[PDB]
RNA sequence: UGAAACUCAAAGGAAUUGACGGGGGCCCGCACAAGCGGUGGAGCAUGUGGUUUAAUUCGAAGCAACGCGAAGAACCUUACCAGGCCUUGACAUGCUAGGGAACCCGGGUGAAAGCCUGGGGUGCCCCGCGAGGGGAGCCCUAGCACAGGUGCUGCAUGGCCGUCGUCAGCUCGUGCCGUGAGGUGUUGGGUUAAGUCCCGCAACGAGCGCAACCCCCGCCGUUAGUUGCCAGCGGUUCGGCCGGGCACUCUAACGGGACUGCCCGCGAAAGCGGGAGGAAGGAGGGGACGACGUCUGGUCAGCAUGGCCCUUACGGCCUGGGCGACACACGUGCUACAAUGCCCACUACAAAGCGAUGCCACCCGGCAACGGGGAGCUAAUCGCAAAAAGGUGGGCCCAGUUCGGAUUGGGGUCUGCAACCCGACCCCAUGAAGCCGGAAUCGCUAGUAAUCGCGGAUCAGCCAUGCCGCGGUGAAUACGUU
RNA sequence: UAGCGCCGGCCAACUCCGUGCCAGCAGCCGCGGUAAUACGGAGGGCGCGAGCGUUACCCGGAUUCACUGGGCGUAAAGGG
C-alpha cells in the first residue's frame, strides 16, 4: 500500500556433505513518502518469496519521521556498532545526497534535502539498520520542550 | 536417482491399461504394432486440442478409440467433419472397424500430461522457467487438488551447464499405492536443444 | 548404416538364413522378444506407460 | 469407520490436546492484557505480551523485575495464601465490574 | 636503534556451516570375530589388458569396467577390413519433363551385387463409331528441393540406469534467537529396523523419506467340479478305465485370521521380558518399492537432441575376411585331483514353465546321434519328462587308478544356400596337467551355505559352464564390538 | 567539415561472425584452453562533439597520520 523498494538481494550459502545449498538475503524499504517508513530484511530459498517476506516485516517495524519541509530537524550521528552514519539538515533545492542505502530510506521517508555520509564500516545491512535508528532518534522542537517541561 | 514410473507402479491398481484388449501368441505382436502407430498418428494430428489420454479396445475387428481432449471442439469441427475425416483417414489405413469416440476434459489443470504439454510449450516459446513452472503448480493446486509437482531438466535459460528446477506444493506421496497421481511428460525443443518436463498430480486415494 | 539398416531387415532378398529380428520401434537388433516384436528397452517404457495389455509389474 | 487402532491415538491426542489448551481454547481474539502469577518464572510470556504492546500485570516477590510490569502486585507469590487471596479479589473485581458478585470457590480447604 | 629496492592482492581477526582426525561417547551392517565352503595352483570355458593384423569395429575402468551393452557373431548379425559395383539413393515428402501402364516371364554376363538385354502384356479416365491422342497409378531415365551417417562432442543435453543405500536421513511455514552467515524445530531422557513411538522443550505445526495400502509363501472358511478320488459301493482289458460322487487333493478368485489383543513382571509413558491360546506372534518368511542429494558416474552405439563434420562420398550394395588372431597379464566361471568315491544294472519322490509346418506318443532301422512311418495335442485333456541327488544289487581296492577327462587321430549324423577360417552332437581310439594349490582373497546367519538336478527368455543351429526362474537333499557357527 | 572514447562488473550501452591459453585485453576483479555481451571485425547502442581519448603530476575519495576525525585483550600496536 505504501511505496516499495529493495536495497539488495544477495545469495548466501551453506556447506553440507555433497554440496552447498543457498538461502537468499533481501533487504527492502517501504514508505508513504510522507513520514511513515519501515525497513525489512527477509530470507528464504526463493528470491521472490524473499522479497515478499521482506515486505511483511517492512510494514511491521515502522517509524514516523518529523519532516521540516522535506528536511530533518536537527543533525545526528548514530553508530550501529560496526558502521556509523551522519545526517544533516539542508535548505530546499539541496536534494538527497547519500549512499544508495540511506537514500532508499530517506527517499521513501519523504525526505528531499539532506547532507549525509557513511563513515566507519559500510556493510549495506548495518548501514540500513543504522539509519532507521537514527531517524528513530530525531526529535521535534515539541518533543524537546515536552520532555524538558515535566510540569 | 531411481524412481520407477509411477504409472507402471500403480498398474495393478489406479491407472488401467491405456490400451486394453486381448489376443494370443500370433496377434498381440501386430495389434500392438498397429495400435501404437494409430496412437502416433493421433498424437500428431490431434494434439492441437489438448490430447491427453488415448484409450483403446480390440478383440475381433472391433476397435475402440476413445480420445480424451481438453478441447473436444477441435476434434469434431462444426458438426461432423473434423471428427469424421479422422475416422476415415484412420481406417483408410487400418483394415478394421474403428470408432473415434471423444470425451472432454472437465479440467485440464488436473491432468498432468496436460500440465506437462503446457509448461513444455512456454519454454519452447522461451519464457520464465521458474515463474512458469511455479505457476503451473499454483494453478493445479488453486484448481483444487490434493497435491502437485512439476519439474524440468536441461539447459534452463540456455546455459552451458545442465540443471533442473524443482517445484511442488501439497502432499505428493509417490511411494504409496492408494494415491492416484496423474503423471505427465513432455519434450521441449529450442535453439539449444532438448529439455525434459515432468508433472505429478495427487488426486484420489484409498 | 542405421536407416538402410532397418529396411534390409524386412526384405530378405535371399536365403531365409539372413532373416533376423528387429525391434519394431527402436530398430534394435539384439534383445528383441518375438512376442512383442520389440527390444527389451522400448518395452520397458511401454509397460510403464500401461500401453501393453495385461503386461504388469511382476513380484513374488 | 476408524479401526480400533486409530481410535486409540486419535483420542489420546484429544486428551493432551486439552491437557494444554483447555483454558486457552476459549480465547479466540487475542488478549487485552495478561495476569501472571510469577513474572520471572513465566517471563517468556511477558516478552511475548510486551512486544505486542499488551499490558502486563502480575503478582511478584522480590525475585522479580518490577520495571517490566505495567501494573504490579508486589508481595508473596510462592505460597498458596497470597496467590488465592489476590486472584480471588482480582476475579471478584472482574465479576463485579461485570455483574453478579457471589462467593469464592473452594480454595481454603485446598489451602490445607 | 632500524630501513630500501624489489614483489604480492592480499595478509589477517572472530564467528558459521560442512568435510576430515593415527579425538572422544552412544549405535548399526556376514564389518570383523565364530563357522562352512571357495577363487589365487591345474585343464577348459568366458570377458579384459598387451602385442600381433590388411582389419582383429566401438563403448565400459577401483569399489559402482572385466559371462558387463550382446536374452544367441559361420554369411545375417556388423558399426571393422580387402575387392567388385550404384552414386537423389535401401527408406520420406515435394515440383517437373520426356518413354512406357500396371504386372509377369527370361536369356548373354559376373564371385555376387550390379551391368547388357528378348518376350508376354496392354487394364482405369477424356473425345470420337473407329483412328489418333490427352489425363491417374505404377516403373525406366533426366533434374532440383532433399536423403543418408553406429562420423564427433554424455564436459552442450532429454530419457533411462549405476551409486552411497533400504542408510534415516533431507527440508519447509510462522514465531523466537543472532549485525550476519546462521541457529532453533531436527537437540536432550527413554524406545525402536527407523526423525518408530513416548516424554521433555521456544517453538508450534507441515511436507519428501520410514511404515502402512499391492504381489508371492505359511492355517482356515466361501463359490467352482473334465484335476484328484473305491475316501464309498458296483463292473474291471484291475489303468481312477465305465457308473458314480466332490468329500479330500488341487486349480483360482474372494474372504477370515495377529492387534503386544490375553496372563504375569518392569515402566511416567512409549516400550521391554516371559507365559498361554494360536498354523503362525512382538516386522512370521520372500518380493515390489530406493528421499534432498552425491559422483563434470554411464550411455549422443536403443531412441531422442543443441553444435560440429561428411556428401559420387565419412552414404549404399554384394562377395570374402575379421570380431574367434597369441610369446603374455588379470577378472568371473566350468570339470576335477577320487573310496562321505567312480562305474553299471534296476527302482522311487518335485516345481515352475514351455509347445499346433511347435511339443512329437508308439513302431521300425541304427552301438549312436539321427533317420523312415505315425497317433495325439491351439494344450489342468496329448507332448517336451527320464528330474537329479536318493533307494537296493553288483563291480573297482589306492593306483595317476575303472580317479581325471584335456589333447590328437579316424569315421559319422543334424541345422542352415554354406560348417576352411568358425557350429553342435555321436562312436572308436588317443588318454594331458592335475595327489587340494604362494603372498593374497570372495560368499553365506536357516530351509541359509553346500549340494543335485528341471525349465524359460534369446534362437536355423549354437560355441550356455552365461543369465533369469524352479524345486530336491540340507548343515556350521555367532563369547564379543577391542 | 564530423569526429573520438566506450557498450563483462564498477559504469549508461547487446547481438552476430571470426578466433581458440593462440591472436590478444587489462585500471581493479579477471577475460581467451571450439561454441566469448571481456580478443578482433560487423550490425546496433550508450557518452561527448571541434573535439574525444591517452600518458604525467597535484588535491578528492582516504575518518588510509584521524585538529575537525582513528586506534593498541585476540586484527598492525602497552615499553620486561
Ligand atoms: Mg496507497
Ligand atoms: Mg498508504
Ligand atoms: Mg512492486
Ligand atoms: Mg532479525
Ligand atoms: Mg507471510
Ligand atoms: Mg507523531
Ligand atoms: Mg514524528
Ligand atoms: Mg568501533
Ligand atoms: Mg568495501
Ligand atoms: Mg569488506
Ligand atoms: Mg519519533
Ligand atoms: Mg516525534
Ligand atoms: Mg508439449
Ligand atoms: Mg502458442
Ligand atoms: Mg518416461
Ligand atoms: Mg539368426
Ligand atoms: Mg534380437
Ligand atoms: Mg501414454
Ligand atoms: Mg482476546
Ligand atoms: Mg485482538
Ligand atoms: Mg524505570
Ligand atoms: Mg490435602
Ligand atoms: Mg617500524
Ligand atoms: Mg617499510
Ligand atoms: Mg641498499
Ligand atoms: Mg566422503
Ligand atoms: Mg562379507
Ligand atoms: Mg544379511
Ligand atoms: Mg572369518
Ligand atoms: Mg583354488
Ligand atoms: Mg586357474
Ligand atoms: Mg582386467
Ligand atoms: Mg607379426
Ligand atoms: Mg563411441
Ligand atoms: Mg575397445
Ligand atoms: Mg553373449
Ligand atoms: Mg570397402
Ligand atoms: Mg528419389
Ligand atoms: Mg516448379
Ligand atoms: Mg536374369
Ligand atoms: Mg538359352
Ligand atoms: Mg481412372
Ligand atoms: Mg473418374
Ligand atoms: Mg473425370
Ligand atoms: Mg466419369
Ligand atoms: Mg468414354
Ligand atoms: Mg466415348
Ligand atoms: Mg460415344
Ligand atoms: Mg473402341
Ligand atoms: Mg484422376
Ligand atoms: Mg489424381
Ligand atoms: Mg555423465
Ligand atoms: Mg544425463
Ligand atoms: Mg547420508
Ligand atoms: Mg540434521
Ligand atoms: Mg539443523
Ligand atoms: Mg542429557
Ligand atoms: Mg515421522
Ligand atoms: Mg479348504
Ligand atoms: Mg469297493
Ligand atoms: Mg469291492
Ligand atoms: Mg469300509
Ligand atoms: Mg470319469
Ligand atoms: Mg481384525
Ligand atoms: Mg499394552
Ligand atoms: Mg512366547
Ligand atoms: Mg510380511
Ligand atoms: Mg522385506
Ligand atoms: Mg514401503
Ligand atoms: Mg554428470
Ligand atoms: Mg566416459
Ligand atoms: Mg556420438
Ligand atoms: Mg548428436
Ligand atoms: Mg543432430
Ligand atoms: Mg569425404
Ligand atoms: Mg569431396
Ligand atoms: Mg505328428
Ligand atoms: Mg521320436
Ligand atoms: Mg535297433
Ligand atoms: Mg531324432
Ligand atoms: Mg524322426
Ligand atoms: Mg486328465
Ligand atoms: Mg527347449
Ligand atoms: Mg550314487
Ligand atoms: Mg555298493
Ligand atoms: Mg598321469
Ligand atoms: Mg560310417
Ligand atoms: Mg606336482
Ligand atoms: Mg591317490
Ligand atoms: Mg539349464
Ligand atoms: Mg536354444
Ligand atoms: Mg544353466
Ligand atoms: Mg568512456
Ligand atoms: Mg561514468
Ligand atoms: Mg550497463
Ligand atoms: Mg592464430
Ligand atoms: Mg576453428
Ligand atoms: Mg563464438
Ligand atoms: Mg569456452
Ligand atoms: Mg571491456
Ligand atoms: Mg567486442
Ligand atoms: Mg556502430
Ligand atoms: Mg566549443
Ligand atoms: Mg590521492
Ligand atoms: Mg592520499
Ligand atoms: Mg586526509
Ligand atoms: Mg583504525
Ligand atoms: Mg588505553
Ligand atoms: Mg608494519
Ligand atoms: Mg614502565
Ligand atoms: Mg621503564
Ligand atoms: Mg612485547
Ligand atoms: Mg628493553
Ligand atoms: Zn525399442
Amino acid at each position: 500500500d505504501f511505496e516499495e523498494k529493495m536495497i539488495l538481494i544477495r545469495r548466501t550459502a551453506r556447506m553440507q556433505a555433497g554440496g552447498r545449498r543457498f538461502r537468499f538475503g533481501a533487504l527492502v524499504v517501504v514508505g508513504d513518502r510522507q513520514g511513515r517508513v519501515g525497513l525489512g530484511f527477509g530470507k528464504a530459498p526463493e528470491v521472490p518469496l524473499a522479497v515478499q517476506k521482506a515486505g511483511y516485516y517492512a510494514r511491521r517495524n515502522m517509524v514516523e519521521v518529523p519532516l521540516q519541509n522535506g528536511t530533518i530537524p536537527h543533525e545526528i550521528e548514530v553508530e550501529f556498532g560496526a558502521s556509523k552514519i551522519v545526517l544533516k539538515p539542508a535548505a530546499p533545492g539541496t536534494g538527497v545526497i547519500a549512499g544508495a542505502v540511506p537514500r532508499a530510506i530517506l527517499e521513501l521517508a519523504g525526505v528531499t534535502d539532506i547532507l549525509t555520509k557513511e563513515l566507519g564500516s559500510r556493510n549495506p545491512i548495518n548501514i540500513a539498520y543504522a539509519t532507521m535508528e537514527a531517524l528513530r532518534q530525531l526529535r521535534t522542537k515539541a518533543d524537546v520542550e515536552r520532555l524538558r517541561k515535566g510540569e | 536417482g531411481n524412481k520407477i514410473h509411477p504409472i507402471g507402479f500403480r498398474l495393478g491398481i489406479t491407472r488401467d491399461w491405456e490400451s486394453r484388449w486381448y489376443a494370443g501368441k500370433k496377434q498381440y505382436r501386430h495389434l500392438l504394432l498397429e495400435d501404437q502407430r494409430i496412437r502416433g498418428l493421433l498424437e500428431k494430428e490431434l494434439y492441437s486440442a489438448g490430447l491427453a489420454r488415448v484409450d483403446i479396445e480390440r478383440a475381433a475387428d472391433n476397435v475402440a478409440v476413445t480420445v480424451h481432449v481438453a478441447k473436444p471442439g477441435v476434434v469434431i469441427g462444426r458438426g461432423g467433419e473434423r471428427i469424421r475425416v479422422l475416422r476415415e483417414e484412420l481406417a483408410k489405413l487400418t483394415g478394421k472397424n474403428v470408432a473415434l469416440n471423444v470425451q472432454e476434459v472437465q479440467n485440464p489443470n488436473l491432468s498432468a500430461p496436460l500440465v506437462a504439454q503446457r509448461v513444455a510449450e512456454q519454454i519452447e516459446r522461451r519464457f520464465a522457467v521458474r515463474r512458469a513452472i511455479k505457476q503451473a503448480v499454483q494453478r493445479v493446486m488453486e484448481s483444487g487438488a490434493k497435491g502437485a509437482k512439476v519439474i524440468v531438466s536441461g539447459r534452463i535459460g540456455g546455459a552451458e551447464q545442465a540443471r533442473t528446477e524443482w517445484a511442488a506444493q501439497g502432499r505428493v506421496p509417490l511411494h504409496t499405492l492408494r494415491a492416484n497421481i496423474d503423471y505427465g511428460f513432455a519434450l521441449a525443443r529450442t535453439t539449444y536443444g532438448v529439455l525434459g518436463v515432468k508433472a505429478y498430480i495427487f488426486l484420489g486415494e484409498v | 548404416a542405421r536407416k538402410a539398416l532397418i529396411e534390409k531387415a524386412k526384405r530378405t532378398p535371399k536365403f531365409k538364413v539372413r532373416a533376423y529380428t528387429r525391434c519394431v520401434r527402436c530398430g534394435r537388433a539384439r534383445s528383441v522378444y518375438r512376442f512383442f516384436g520389440l527390444c527389451r528397452i522400448c518395452l520397458r517404457e511401454l509397460a510403464h506407460k500401461g500401453q501393453l495389455p495385461g503386461v504388469r509389474k511382476a513380484s513374488w | 469407520e476408524r479401526p480400533k487402532k486409530e481410535q486409540v491415538r486419535l483420542k489420546h491426542e484429544l486428551e493432551r490436546l486439552q491437557k494444554y489448551l483447555s483454558g486457552f481454547r476459549l480465547l479466540k481474539r487475542l488478549p487485552d492484557a495478561i495476569f501472571v502469577v510469577d513474572p520471572t518464572k513465566e517471563a517468556i510470556a511477558v516478552r511475548e505480551a510486551r512486544k505486542l504492546f499488551i499490558p502486563v500485570i502480575a503478582l511478584a516477590d522480590t525475585d522479580s523485575d518490577p520495571d517490566l510490569v505495567d501494573y504490579i502486585i508486589p508481595g508473596n507469590d510462592d505460597a498458596i495464601r497470597s496467590i488465592q487471596l489476590i486472584l480471588s479479589r482480582a476475579v471478584d473485581l472482574i465479576i463485579q465490574a461485570r455483574g453478579g458478585v457471589v462467593e469464592p470457590s473452594p480454595s481454603y480447604a485446598l489451602v490445607q
